[PDB]
């Protein structure tokens, strides 16, 4: 396999998969979300 | 006269501190906007405001 032909292969095939591969734990991040949110808030209240 | 003179006096003193209290008190209001007061929040506007 050529050199050039591979680094299409890097492009638009490698670089979208090792960005899916990095697993966003959402539950542990949406506890970091709920968190955030309480705390821009935080000593002022509510909506919205 | 000294009747009116003193008590006229002692109002003067006092018209100082309850402005300043009455001053203070609204000045009070503005520092914080209470949000979780029951009769404020229906929420969604109407439908649910009383």
């Amino acid at each position: 396999l050529s050199g050039g032909a591979s680094i299409n292969r890097i492009f638009h095939e490698r670089f979208p998969f090792e960005i899916v591969k990095m697993e966003f734990n959402e539950k542990e991040l949406r506890r970091e979300i709920s968190y955030a949110i309480k705390n821009i808030h935080g000593i002022r209240t509510g909506l919205f | 006269e000294e009747t009116e003179r003193i008590v006229a006096n002692h109002i003067r003193e006092r018209e100082g501190k309850t402005k300043d209290q009455v001053l203070l008190l609204i000045d009070i209001q503005v520092s914080y906007i209470n949000t979780n007061h029951e009769d404020f929040i229906g929420f969604a506007n109407a439908q649910q405001r009383s």
